[PDB]
């Protein structure tokens, strides 16, 4: 935990006022704080190039092995640790004889430089990481005993000791084989080299999360490329149902919104008459009347010269042209006012917003008494002391001045409300002992 | 041989109808090569308040070309596009870039819905070198759990872009189809070039579509098709409560200038590290900042601004279809009920109800920009009841 | 009759090949896809013609050649079975008879994790049918073989079982009611209506299975990838001899006579009393399970061996037969090992020379090898096992030699040195391998998934009424890409013309072909290479050069041994190491015995890439005789099937990885000979569509493209593929 507020010196300002402030202590600072991220913020550590390393590293590990006579030690995993993360028994004797019967330095190459090539018998190091996995294959023989289906062995079986034969087909081999016995030996060593690195993932798949089933051979195995499976099926009428509803909704109450219903009826009461038509008598005669008038434009010609109707058009523009008296420089003690609460006070209110979050979210769920837990009824209790009680000074060294004070005082409060809403509304649901 | 044979390839393309009218059934044929999937819509049930994750694989496959010059300049340059299209089909949701690089997975932008971010973002992820492998167990991983923490009123759908190289990572991700089928977390991939099998039983086995990048048209399309709040998987949810409405502030209002800027450490709201003067008002806080139609972190719940979010998709959904036909009722002066013009490529669109006659910058201009015909209306308003 | 849905307009393509083959008595050869469901097709029709009694009889006898797709045969045909139960209302009665008795024999803990098959059923047979025969009662020696004494009482009796069982089913069923799957076998090869077992279990000239009663009526079996017949056929009646054998022989010669001394009387007068009844009337001993340790008949063919008791009357005397013949054939044998001679019935002769009595002797000697043995009933098999090999052999030599091959190699393989002499009698005519089968058979259907030539029915020398070939629509959009190299930029010499050892300039860009196919594809490749020491010439420069730094890195390898053991290991990796976040491509070899029992899915194996002309290369002097046969057949056939051989085995290896029909197969073809020999070898219906639309010299480099090009296009859009549903006509 004290790494995380060192390495961050951000969290460590966030930290230092409820030390210098003594707001809350670091047992409520690891409370009530962090509690998802540790989750989170601790996936970084943990992963390093996919722990449980199987199937990520083991392609890149043989063409990354080797830069140089030195060429090691990059970072953390650089290019030598995970090759101990996968042998198990083999990192078992690292830390055994290392630097224990070598020097450490000495052991990087050493014990990598014969084994690397063909064949490493010069000393017991690299001759029982060799010997070991001679027997780590004859492990690996018992596993596949235990699966046994889909695997011919079962099947080529059958067909050569029913007449003692396939044992000249195994001796039957053209193209020299009388005088070499160099690449017969190396090969098949080679063979069981990356045979160990393609087992190296069934070394590694015991890690992952000890992967176990081994096949009972599951006999069904029903070719299934027709019978039009269709694996999604929606569409049983689950939003058709909606829109047969809410739009009746949205058609028996349009808009009964601030001013989108009030208004609306209100006038449509004021057309009267309207299913009398009487008003629509007149309308429709006034349809009928001025029907006329528009196309002549006579009278059209000169609905534009009222100069009286100049003045005043012309008077609310120039009422509008000029606003004033309302305090135009508003600003030039905000720079003291901005450094100074922006100095502490930013990442002060922050020590409550993420706390008072929570303080909403155990009243969020309180009344139902379910989340009541001794845990978070008396942290309702703690912080709210812990908080109203460290602004008060910083309330208090503001006060220094009285309208200097009294603006931004009048937007703090809500944080004492806000505080002191959720205490009074803690009663409001009254709790028994 | 092949001289030749290079030639018998050419030779014939070239040629066509001859004498007179040549090189014309060359581009009839490109304009029929033309024409590709419309839009195969008409669904129902789910698809609301997405909480989408952004999965890029950064390989050595970026390497190769094929598109672009580098294949992240064929996904990186629209998915800006993609974040901008998306903001404005579907402000109600929130997307997690999270970038895999080098066998680990980095959140790069948190789950949150501010474009800017997102977008300088992809503009910061222009230069990257893409090292390493791909890892999407470490990728799942920051996917579970941030939403694990997210309510299960929440739709959880993850965007993967897969480069369709080998799934480099351990820890039987095959088991976490358990994990995540489960955790009612819906996953879609989209392979570069190819496909993973693995990655395509992990899709099928998700209920999260997958699919293989064809052409830089072709990835539009994908996106386009996954703009769309989709209809995931059935028992998600019903509700989500307390959906805060704001207020716009004026800051004018009684006492005109008595604060120099309202955000001085001590204000409810102020929430960024940034100035200001007052144009916001959430409920629950009372918190005063910068205006944002999403949410906040001390009230803690959605800052819902209506005109915007909850009228987005509030006709995303209640469409229906016109039709085509290459007859000749004339109906205006051979006109058309909208543009009001006419050229006769035969394709007279009439609606489903009101029967009116569009073009196809009539179809499009609805089926892309007016989303339904204005011919209902006049139609569906005057007997409505 | 289970159309079941769209079945790739198929079924109808070989519902008259049915009516044609069968109602009409055809012979019948069937071309057929890799991607058809071999049975799905075939039985589909066939168990339609179980209950079709279209005058009365119709057998079945089915075979094929891996236990495990013997039951995969078995595994959806209960579906199919359970499919027109529901629809034809009520269920008759079936039985189809996995009849394993190789490796699935006991339920005894003491007998059964023995590794082996042969040896362990000795030790089964000599606790059952030779100690529990000769010390009848008893308590403790006698040993606990209980539930063949339950045979014994349901043998007396008449149950009826249910269905199809498999050779586990019956294992439960040991422990509790199903018996012996050799006896719960035996009682219902009485009553069997559908037998399927090994191809090569049928035929064994060495053992004659004879697997029903000999009934020519209407006797009906079906076949499937019947490919290599004569390298089962040859094979079967392939006789090997080991200078270690024969000395062990020479060891349990006199270790046999101290058995002689030592009984006296007692199992004397046994023989004495039964010796006379074998001069009186000739009847063989037992009727049990002691006949499966017993050569049931060496030369089948024959008419009877009417003259028994051979010049030979006495068992020492016999067993101086032997000390005549073994004696005289190491005689026969150490001074032969600086010439590899090839003279079937002159050797015969010559032994006529050294051997006192012959040709009744020699045809009569493996019986009274056994009987002789049979009167003391005392030496276990494994024991006695490398002996019935050589009263085997010489009974061979007895009767099918002048058609037949003599073959004598004791030069190097495998040996460096002359440390190990053999020699071979190979039959040749596989012909009279199958001229009994089809003696005993009405006529009965070849269908070979590979087979394009026909021209190789007459290899198996016979007769054909029914030859056609088998052409299917392809309406998913493209069955598959057949691509043939011929690299011009790294010059193709893909066959071994300077050899797999002769030059690595070759080898140099098999990687780059190989990594550019690993980068491209993925989801797993199985491809195949010729042979072992050529997989280990393979991976020769692929160590010490610089070549797996990216393959290692791309996918994974799997390393297929030359011990079948470690090569069952891969498997059960690649099985996994596909269905991971993983591509993993697998390495084989194409004519070793990895390439079968498999039937590759879009799951994992889905490409195959072709290295070299897949031919022989190995075996010397196996040929020619074979060779000049065949020109004593045709005259003009070294040219000929010494292409097709190669091509037999290709696509039995290659056309492997589709089973339905979707299922993708990218099966390239990295081939220096093409031109004619490829084409011939492909499918009428593979070669039609596919092969060489106008991509022949295809560059890897270019022919990188093509796969993107194929694989792109083909993951997306599926959903119709050639759809059936009511019948339209469409007359193909
Ligand atoms: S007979 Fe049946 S039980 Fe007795 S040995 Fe053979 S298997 Fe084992
Ligand atoms: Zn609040
Ligand atoms: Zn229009
Ligand atoms: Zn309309």
């Amino acid at each position: 935990k004290n790494r995380m507020l060192q390495e961050d010196p951000v969290l460590f300002q966030l930290y230092k006022d409820l030390v210098v402030s003594q707001v809350i202590s670091a047992e409520e600072f690891w409370a009530n704080r962090l509690n998802v991220n540790a989750t989170d913020s601790s996936s970084t550590s943990n992963h390093k190039q996919d722990v449980g390393i199987s199937a990520a590293f083991l392609a890149d590990v043989r063409p990354q092995t080797d830069g140089c006579n030195g060429l090691r030690y990059n970072l953390t995993s650089d290019i030598i640790e995970s090759i101990f993360r996968t042998y198990p028994a083999v990192k078992m004797k690292y830390a055994e004889n290392v630097p224990h019967n070598m020097t450490e330095k000495e052991f990087w190459t050493r014990f990598f430089q014969s084994h690397y090539f063909h064949r490493d018998r010069l000393n017991t190091g690299s001759k029982d990481l060799f010997a070991e996995c001679a027997k780590i294959d004859e492990k690996g023989l018992k596993t596949m005993v235990s699966l046994g289906v889909k695997n011919p062995l079962l099947d080529l079986t059958a067909l050569e000791d029913k007449p003692l034969d396939e044992g000249y087909g195994i001796s039957s081999v053209p193209s020299a084989s009388n005088s070499k016995s160099i690449k017969e030996n190396s090969n098949a060593a080679i063979i069981k080299r990356f045979n160990h690195h393609s087992a190296m993932v069934l070394a590694a798949g015991l890690r992952k999360q000890e992967a176990q089933n081994e096949q009972t051979s599951e006999p069904s195995n029903m070719d299934g490329n027709s019978g039009d499976a269709d694996c999604f099926q929606p569409a049983v009428k689950r939003a058709k149902l909606q829109e047969s509803i809410e739009y009746e909704d949205l058609g028996k109450n349009n808009s009964v919104k601030t001013i989108a219903l009030n208004l609306k009826k209100s006038d449509r009461y004021y057309h009267g008459p309207t299913p009398i038509q009487s008003l629509q008598y007149a309308t429709s005669q006034d349809i009928i009347n001025s029907f006329q008038s528009i196309r002549q434009e006579m009278e059209a010609y000169t609905p534009k010269l009222t100069q009286v109707l100049s003045s005043s058009a012309a008077s609310s523009t120039i009422t509008a042209l000029s606003p004033g008296g309302a305090l135009m420089q508003g600003g030039t003690q905000q720079a003291i006012n901005q450094m100074v609460p922006n100095d502490i006070q930013s990442e002060l209110k922050h020590l409550y917003v993420a706390v008072g979050e929570l303080l909403r979210h155990f009243w969020s769920c309180f009344p139902v008494n379910t989340p009541f837990l001794e845990e978070k009824v008396v942290k309702m209790k703690s912080n709210l002391e812990r908080f109203q009680v460290t602004k008060l000074c910083p309330f208090q060294e503001k006060i220094r001045r009285q309208y200097l004070s009294t603006n931004l005082v009048s937007h703090i409060e809500e944080m004492l409300q806000t505080a002191y809403n959720k205490l009074h509304t803690w009663q409001s649901r009254r709790l028994m002992k | 041989r092949w001289e030749g044979g290079y030639e018998r390839t050419w030779e014939i393309l070239k040629e066509d109808e001859s004498g007179s009218l040549k090189a014309t059934i060359e581009d009839i044929l490109f304009k029929a090569k033309r024409k590709r999937v419309f839009e195969h819509h008409g669904q129902v049930r789910l698809g609301m308040m997405r909480h989408l994750y952004v999965v890029v694989d950064g390989s050595r496959t970026m390497e190769d070309q094929d598109l672009k010059p580098n294949r992240l300049t064929c996904t990186l340059k629209l998915l800006e596009y993609f974040v901008e299209e998306y903001f404005d089909q579907n402000p109600i949701s929130q997307i997690g870039i999270i970038v895999t690089k080098s066998k680990r997975a980095e959140k790069l932008t948190e789950l949150s819905g501010n474009p800017r971010k997102h977008i300088t973002s992809l503009k910061k992820a222009v230069d990257m070198t893409c090292h390493g492998e791909p890892s999407l167990y470490n990728s799942l991983s920051i996917a579970m759990q941030t939403l694990k923490h997210m309510p299960g009123h929440t739709s959880r759908e993850v965007l993967i872009i897969f480069s369709s190289l080998t799934t480099c990572d351990p820890s039987n991700i095959y088991d976490l189809i358990k994990t995540l089928k489960a955790a009612k977390i819906r996953v879609s991939v989209i392979g570069l070039s190819a496909e993973v099998r693995v990655c395509t039983v992990l899709a099928r086995e998700t209920g999260g579509t997958y699919h293989v990048i064809l052409d830089e048209s072709h990835y539009k399309e994908l996106l386009t098709h996954h703009v769309s709040p989709p209809p995931a998987s059935s028992s998600s949810e019903c509700s989500l409560i307390r959906m805060g409405f704001p207020q716009h502030t004026i800051a004018s209002l009684s006492d005109q200038d008595a604060k120099p800027s309202f955000s001085m450490a001590h204000l409810d709201g102020n929430t960024e590290p940034g100035l200001t003067l007052g144009g916001y008002f959430c409920p629950q806080c009372r918190a005063k900042y910068c205006e944002l139609p999403v949410e906040c972190k001390i009230c803690g719940l959605t800052l819902v601004s209506a005109p915007h979010l909850a009228r987005s998709y509030h006709h995303l959904f209640p469409l229906d279809a016109f039709q085509e036909i290459p007859l000749e009722e004339y109906n205006g002066e051979r006109f058309c009920y909208g543009c009001q013009g006419e050229l006769k490529d035969q394709h007279v669109y009439v609606c489903a109800v009101c029967q009116n006659v569009f073009c196809v910058d009539c179809d499009v201009f609805v089926h892309d920009s007016l989303h339904c015909c204005p011919g209902c209306i006049h139609k569906i308003p005057a007997p409505s009841g | 009759y289970f159309p079941y849905d769209y079945i790739y307009p198929e079924q109808f393509s070989y519902m008259r090949e049915l009516k044609r083959t069968l109602d009409a008595k055809g012979h019948g050869v069937l071309e057929m896809p890799s991607g058809t469901g071999k049975t799905v097709s075939l039985l589909a029709l066939i168990m339609a013609y179980q209950r079709a009694y279209p005058l009365e009889v119709t057998k079945l006898i089915y075979c094929s050649r891996t236990v495990p797709e013997i039951e995969k045969v078995i595994e959806e045909l209960r579906k199919l079975l359970n499919f027109y139960e529901k629809q034809e209302g009520e269920k008759l009665p079936f039985l189809g008879l996995a009849l394993s008795s190789r490796k699935n024999l006991c339920i005894h803990p003491e007998v059964t994790p023995l590794r082996f098959g042969k040896d362990v059923d000795g030790k089964c047979h000599s606790l059952t049918a030779s100690y529990v025969r000769a010390q009848y009662q008893h308590d403790t020696s006698l040993p606990h073989c209980r539930f063949y004494e339950e045979f014994d009482a349901h043998g007396r009796e008449v149950p009826l079982p249910a269905g199809i069982y498999n050779l586990d089913d019956l294992k439960a069923l040991g422990r509790r009611q199903g018996w012996c799957p050799y006896f719960l076998a035996r009682y219902s090869i009485l009553h069997a209506n559908v037998v399927v077992y090994s191809y090569h279990y049928l035929l064994d000239p060495k053992i004659a299975d004879l697997v029903s009663k000999e009934l020519a009526r209407k006797a009906v079996v079906v076949f499937d990838e019947a490919h290599n017949i004569d390298n089962v056929c040859i094979d079967s009646m392939s006789v090997n001899l080991t200078r270690r054998t024969l000395d062990r022989c020479q060891g349990n010669l006199e270790t046999l006579q101290k058995t002689v001394l030592r009984i006296k009387e007692t199992d004397e007068q046994r023989l004495r009393d039964e010796y006379r009844r074998l001069v009186e009337g000739l009847r063989e001993a037992s009727a049990a399970r002691e006949t499966d340790a017993h050569l049931a008949n060496p030369v089948l063919p024959d008419e009877v061996l009417q003259e028994a008791v051979p010049g030979s009357i006495r068992t020492a005397e016999h067993f101086l037969g032997f000390l005549r013949r073994l004696l005289e054939y190491v005689k026969w044998r150490l001074r032969v090992q600086h010439v590899v001679q090839e003279s079937p019935p002159a050797f015969l002769s010559g032994l006529a020379q050294r051997v006192c009595i012959q040709r009744k002797p020699l045809r009569f000697c493996a019986e009274r090898l056994r009987s002789l043995l049979h009167t003391l009933e005392i030496t276990d098999l494994a024991d006695f096992s490398p002996l019935t090999l050589l009263a085997n052999f010489a009974t061979l030599v007895s009767t099918y030699a002048k058609g037949f091959t003599i073959i004598i190699e004791p030069f190097d393989d495998r040996t460096p040195t002359i440390a190990n002499p053999i020699l071979h009698f190979s039959c040749m005519d596989a012909s009279l391998a199958i001229k009994p089968v089809f003696e005993r058979f009405q006529s009965v259907i070849i269908t070979s998934g590979t087979l394009s030539p026909l021209d190789i029915y007459p290899k198996i020398l016979d007769f054909h009424p029914v030859t056609m070939a088998t052409f299917t629509m392809t309406l998913a959009r493209v069955c598959l890409c057949p691509m043939i190299i011929g690299r011009g930029n790294d010059q193709v010499a893909i066959s071994s013309k300077f050899e797999t050892r002769e030059d690595i300039a070759v080898i140099r860009n098999y990687g780059n072909l190989l990594l550019e196919m690993s980068a491209v594809v993925p989801d797993g490749i199985v491809a195949f290479f010729t042979s072992y020491q050529y997989m280990e010439s393979t991976v020769a420069s692929w160590y010490e050069q610089g070549i797996l730094e990216n393959i290692q890195r791309n996918k994974l390898l799997f390393i297929e041994t030359q011990d079948g053991a470690e090569t069952s290991v891969a498997l059960e990796k690649y099985q996994e190491a596909c269905e991971n976040g993983r591509g993993a491509i697998l390495l084989s070899v194409a004519r070793g015995k990895v390439s079968e029992g498999i039937d590759f899915v879009h799951h994992y194996g889905r490409a195959v890439i072709m290295f070299g002309v897949p031919y022989v290369y190995t075996q010397s002097r196996i040929l020619k005789a074979r060779l000049e046969y065949l020109r004593d057949q045709f005259q003009i056939r070294e040219n000929d099937f010494l292409t097709f051989d190669a091509m037999r085995h290709a696509a039995q290896c290659v056309g492997r990885a589709i089973r339905g029909k979707t299922d993708y197969g990218l099966m390239v073809f990295a081939d220096k000979r093409f031109a004619r020999g490829d084409k011939r070898g492909k499918l009428p219906r593979w070669i039609q569509e596919h092969l060489t639309d106008a991509n022949l010299n295809l560059t890897v480099d270019e022919g990188v493209q093509v796969a993107k090009y194929f694989l792109r296009q083909m993951a997306q859009p599926f959903h119709r593929e050639d759809q059936l549903g009511l019948s339209l006509l469409s007359l193909e």
